[PDB]
């Protein structure tokens, strides 16, 4: 409100959050050296056993990204879970280091990326499941995929999937 | 990604559009989500009204409130100016052969 | 036709009641969230009322603006004042174009939709782009012909003459003309960024921004090399009177970048001053006309403290990343050898007042004592660090005898300090300070006739200085009373045994 | 005081987030780079001879001076052969080149 | 009001009138003549102290 | 000798308002009388059209250009001696 | 020159004219038959100068007059710029023996 | 004419007025070469709901 | 007339300068000058002899 007794009020905040100031310059250091993306898929489970949280979010991330402090996306992402402000005896370390843990066991995209690349691919099919619960419905389907091709798209089938069954 | 975030947003604008949600819905790294996510609550245009309030009530001085405009006033701005009619008989006279 | 002694005088109490923008108690809460990203919105109005807004409250002196609270808005600052450089030295027009001002408004198949336009009749490139564009060297327009060495006073005078006369543009507005809006909008950009840095944060915060010192560098080259792009002639005494003034406060942590910036640095600090018409080519600056001059001898007395960086290039320039060489060798041989650092020298033996002290006794040297103690630093600093070979005219000889006599000066101002103490902090340092400039100074003509060996004759001619080497009884005074220091007659004894080697190796 | 080069570091500073001994040096460097860095709320606010400079004045003074100086030029109706010239030196700059003149031979 | 701005004649006159180098050369030549007398008192000072 | 600049000026306002009128009165004599034909009825009944709602165009224009002068505020075009912030030389 | 007032009829003033006599009156007449071949320069010269002057509008005439009353007062002034450089010697000789 | 544009110029300075010359803006082709600036200020001056 | 709501100009106070605001729109300034520098060189012409 701007009618006051003129004070300096540096960035009022919304959603309980200072505003994520960037860098700008190594955002331009690193989307010009921008080779690959490396997308890594990231699981968390915890329970109330062994830690308080449940936490059973799963994402993707960039390996090559060196722009985000991944303790910031987590501190973003329990702020996002509206957890209350004790958040650190419940660490944000915890997350941060199985994030930390789960990327480093990240060897890639093998030598069907790394080296070679055959048109085509192998006939390496692998018998593909998946289980998903949301709300209260469960998706159970399998399926074949070419694990040794390096131009079949997941998210563009995923995207076909949940055209065709409307999800 | 951009029109999925504001049109998400602005469905329900007291509601703040966390990334988490975002990260749910349209597929991508969390990074570059979480970046255009931050532009974009950067500059308004989402998260901007999530917990509004209420201006009380204006105790308004004169001249300082709508239709508060004389003709009596001074255009210090407004360059377009009202003259004076000089009527003076020889310039009658000018006037009706101009 | 007009009285207009009278239609001025209610015309200046209309211009005074005249509503023109707010004032600093209905600003309302300032959010500098609000202002920064207005700053980077492109607009007109959007960037002007955010710089009315701050320079508003920058120069209130009751509303801090701190960034530790917000560190983003020096940036906005920075590149703002960055992309106005850059388009003055172009001539470039910016916030009213009539570009479209919008970019690109709208697989396995890139072969196939390469293959439709055949069968419907019947690969892009990458990017690259800077943040930033390239400072304002290394542009096709902008290559040095002159440097402008305008002193302080003459700037003054080109001041007065160009108000006082009769078809003046100094009052010519912002909306009738583009040029002067950039001009009005990068003087809004200098007093706010002049304004913030009088604040214990702000200048350590403003000290590490690689955006501040791009456009400090900027914006000093435009102001020395080209200053045709800007109108009038206060504005270009205007940003030397607060770049000072910002390079004041910043300095003690600032690293000098490039060297053409600490160039750049040493002509815009010798600016000031008032020179002569070799010898002391500085006639001495007398403070009953502007402690202007005294801002420069804290900046070359904080930017000679750090032996990484700063004293390399100022070591580089006074003694003397591949077009830079070629721009540094040509700013060299404009300037019109080592003519730099008889200038620098001679300009620092200005803004220390012998001659104003000396006339009149404790009240101008108690006013005084900073100025000078930073001074005799600085010229510490260039006199041991800097003159030890590629030299061909004896500089400390000729600083030592240049009929002002200023080590004679500097003897009667050490007596003087040594006479009231004893008969207020920095007093103890100046003196030593004093006595070591002096020997300093002879030895190193001493050393500098050996090393050259052309003038044989100066054991007689250093020895013929009517007012140097303190006598003895002087000295036996010194040694008996309480009052005085251990270092302070140690430096004299030393002084005197120097002035007994003297004699000796005199025949 | 006088506190150090190192409590000026970034390290031992704030920044925008979103010990004992830092605590400690942190007090000395705000109480004496705030005694030391603070504006002067006082009078000499002139500085210079080129800021309290008034436009209003000098625009007044020009227009009188354009003015006259030009009801010197044409509203004067004395011709071009009558104008008399001035003279290029003075009643008493012709006794001192006629004293020094005398005086020169010594 | 001690204006230091008006003691100078820069260009625009100089330029014109030749004279005037000789009279602001005539000007520094007294400038360090009476610095030549100030080194003087400090040295008339001195010497009487001297003694 | 020569100068009245002044009942210039305000007969020049009189006669802009003389012609004015008399293009004025020439449109709507020729648009309300249908002796005058209708490219010149219609069409001088929407000249009359345009000389109706001309003066509140140029309020508009008067207030949108009051606002872009505001535009053009920056505070070192208005007052050019605005002080900012000085400190001498001190001890410290 | 349209929208100038005027005596109608009666009581001529003529401020154009007179302005251009004004100008005209004040700068030695032998150096105006120097300025302009129009001017009158000798009793054999009346008849081929009032032949040559034939054949012109009435604005020819205004524009030739108010050219040679400009070209007077520029003239009028380069003369008081020329005084005033001696003030400025005068002014220097005093500087010197001051 | 820089002699009467600096007079009358002078005189809008020191009475106090200031805008833009009234008998430029009157005319319609100022509206034609300022086509850029308009088109600016009718969309903040509409969005913002002042027009 | 085209600095309309200033006009510092009195028939009294300068008779000789409203008219020649008026009539400096009329002529042409090469042929104004090309006179003028003939006068100056007639009166040099004049003043040598």
């Amino acid at each position: 409100i701007t009618n006051t007794t003129t004070r300096v009020i540096p960035q009022v905040e919304v959603g309980n959050r200072k505003h994520y100031l960037e860098d700008k310059l190594k955002v331009y250091k690193q989307a010009m050296n921008e080779t690959s993306e490396q997308l890594v898929p990231i699981r968390l489970e915890f329970d109330q056993d062994r830690d308080r949280f449940f936490l059973r979010d799963t994402l993707l991330w960039n390996k090559n990204d060196k722009l985000i402090k991944i303790e910031d996306f987590v501190d973003d992402m329990l702020r996002d879970y509206r957890f209350e402000d004790a958040t650190r005896e419940q660490h944000i370390d915890t997350i941060c280091q199985s994030i930390q843990e789960q990327i480093q066991e990240f060897q890639g995209n093998p030598y069907i990326e790394l080296n070679q690349d055959r048109l085509g691919g192998d006939d390496l099919r692998i018998r593909i499941k998946l289980d998903i619960v949301v709300g209260q419905n469960q998706l159970i389907d399998q399926f074949e995929w070419d694990i040794s091709n390096s131009d079949n798209c997941p998210e563009e089938f995923a995207e076909s999937m949940c055209q065709e069954l409307e999800l | 990604y951009r029109n999925f975030m504001v049109n998400s947003y602005r469905l329900n604008p007291n509601e703040y559009f966390s990334v988490t949600t975002a990260r749910r819905n349209v597929s991508g790294d969390a990074a570059a989500l979480f970046r255009l996510h931050k532009f974009l609550t950067k500059w308004g245009l989402i998260n901007y009204q999530v917990d509004s309030k209420l201006l009380p009530k204006n105790i308004e001085p004169p001249l300082t409130s709508q239709y508060s405009t004389r003709h009596d006033a001074p255009r210090g701005l407004f360059p377009f100016e009202s003259y004076k009619p000089s009527v003076q008989l020889p310039d009658m006279a000018k006037l009706k052969k101009m | 036709g007009y009285d207009i002694n009278y239609i001025s005088k209610i015309g200046e109490k209309i211009d005074s009641n005249k509503p023109i923008f707010l004032f600093a108690p209905e600003l309302g809460a300032i959010n500098l969230h609000a202002l920064s990203m207005s700053l980077q919105s492109k607009n007109l109005g959007e960037i002007n009322t955010a710089l009315n807004t701050l320079l508003v409250t920058s120069a209130d002196s009751n509303l801090k603006i701190s960034l530790v609270k917000y560190p983003e808005l020096l940036d906005s600052l920075a590149i703002l004042g960055m992309n106005l450089l850059s388009n003055l030295s172009q001539n470039v027009v910016p916030y009213h174009r009539n570009t479209s001002d919008y970019y690109y408004e709208d697989q396995h198949d890139k072969m196939v939709d390469k293959i439709f336009e055949k069968v419907n009749n019947n690969s892009p490139a990458v990017k690259q782009w800077d943040l930033l564009p390239e400072p304002i060297r290394f542009l096709p327009n902008q290559f040095p012909l002159k440097i402008h060495r305008t002193p302080y006073l003459t700037s003054l005078k080109k001041i007065k003459d160009e108000i006082d006369d009769p078809f003046t543009k100094i009052n010519t507005r912002g909306a009738e003309d583009p040029k002067v809006l950039i001009n009005d909008q990068l003087s809004t950009i200098s007093m706010i960024l002049r304004n913030i840095s009088f604040s214990d944060n702000n200048s350590r915060i403003m000290s590490r921004n690689f955006y501040l010192k791009r456009f400090i560098s900027d914006l000093l080259w435009l102001v020395l090399i080209h200053p045709e792009n800007f109108t009038c002639n206060r504005k270009i005494l205007n940003f030397k009177k607060d770049l000072v003034i910002v390079l004041s406060n910043i300095s003690h942590l600032l690293e000098i970048a490039s060297s053409i910036d600490c160039l750049l640095i040493l002509i815009l600090v010798i600016s000031f001053g008032q020179p002569k018409l070799e010898s002391l080519t500085f006639n001495e600056f007398q403070l009953q006309w502007g402690k202007y001059q005294t801002f420069g001898v804290d900046i070359l007395a904080k930017l000679f403290s750090l032996e990484k960086p700063n004293l390399n290039y100022f070591k580089s320039i006074l003694l003397n990343n591949h077009k830079d060489k070629k721009l540094l060798r040509r700013l060299l041989n404009l300037y019109n050898r080592h003519n730099l650092l008889n200038d620098v020298v001679s300009f620092l033996f200005s803004a220390i007042p012998l001659q104003q002290v000396l006339s009149q006794p404790s009240l101008l040297i108690d006013q005084f004592s900073p100025v000078i103690s930073q001074s005799l630093t600085s010229i510490l600093v260039i006199v041991q660090k800097i003159l030890p070979f590629n030299f061909n005219k004896n500089l400390p000889f000729v600083w030592l005898s240049s009929e002002e006599n200023i080590g004679s000066g500097l003897l009667k101002l050490s007596e003087i300090i040594l006479n009231i103490n004893n008969s207020k902090v920095l007093l103890p340092s100046i003196n030593i300070s004093c006595v070591q400039l002096i020997k300093c100074l002879v030895e190193k003509s001493i050393c500098f006739e050996n090393c050259l060996n052309n003038d044989p004759e100066i054991l007689k001619k250093i020895a013929s200085i009517p007012n140097l080497f303190p006598t003895d009884l002087e000295i036996f005074q010194l040694f008996t009373n309480p009052s005085v220091d251990i270092q302070i007659i140690n430096q004299y004894q030393l002084l005197y045994n120097l002035k007994n080697d003297i004699l000796t190796n005199l025949e | 005081n006088i506190p150090s080069l190192t409590s000026f570091a970034e390290e031992n500073n704030y920044q925008y987030g979103y010990t004992y001994a830092q605590q400690q040096l942190n007090k000395q460097r705000q109480d004496f780079e705030r005694v030391r860095l603070r504006p002067e709320q006082l009078s000499n606010i002139i500085h210079d001879e080129s800021d309290t400079i008034s436009f209003r004045s000098n625009l007044l003074k020009n227009f009188i001076s354009s003015n006259d100086a030009f009801n010197m030029l044409s509203l004067t109706t004395v011709p071009c052969d009558r104008i008399e010239k001035s003279r290029l030196f003075s009643e008493k700059t012709i006794r001192y080149l006629m004293q020094k003149q005398h005086e020169m031979k010594t | 009001h001690s204006h230091p701005s008006d003691m100078v004649i820069p260009d625009h006159l100089a330029e014109l009138i030749p004279e005037l180098y000789s009279f602001q050369q005539l000007v520094d030549s007294e400038k360090r003549l009476d610095h030549f007398i100030h080194l003087r008192n400090l040295h008339m000072k001195r010497m009487v102290a001297q003694w | 000798v020569g100068i009245d600049t002044h009942t210039a000026t305000d007969i020049y306002q009189t006669l802009i308002a003389l012609n004015l009128d008399t293009t004025v009165n020439d449109c709507l004599d020729k648009l309300l009388n249908d002796e005058c034909t209708e490219s010149t009825r219609e069409n001088a009944l929407y000249d009359y059209y345009a000389l109706q709602l001309l003066p509140l165009q140029k309020a508009v224009r008067g207030h949108v250009l009051q606002f872009e002068w505001h535009q053009n505020s920056l505070l070192t075009n208005t007052h050019p001696n605005f002080l900012s912030k000085i400190r001498n030389i001190n001890v410290q | 020159l349209k929208y100038a007032p005027h005596l109608p009829f009666s009581k001529s003033e003529n401020p154009v004219l007179s302005t251009i006599a004004f100008l005209v009156g004040l700068v030695n007449p032998k150096t105006v038959q120097s300025m302009t071949q129009r001017a009158i320069q000798s009793a054999e010269s009346i008849k081929s100068q009032k032949e040559e002057i034939s054949d012109q509008k009435p604005i020819e005439h205004i524009k030739e007059g108010s050219e040679i009353a400009i070209s007077s007062l520029g003239y009028r002034s380069h003369i008081f710029a020329t005084n005033e450089e001696r003030q400025m010697n005068f002014l220097t000789n005093e500087l010197i023996r001051l | 004419n820089e002699c009467i544009a600096s007079t009358s110029n002078a005189l809008k300075v020191l009475s106090g007025d200031e805008g833009y010359n009234e008998d430029m803006v009157r005319r319609a082709n100022f509206y034609k070469e300022n086509e850029a600036m308009l088109r600016e200020n009718i969309e903040v001056i509409l969005s913002n709901g002042r027009m």
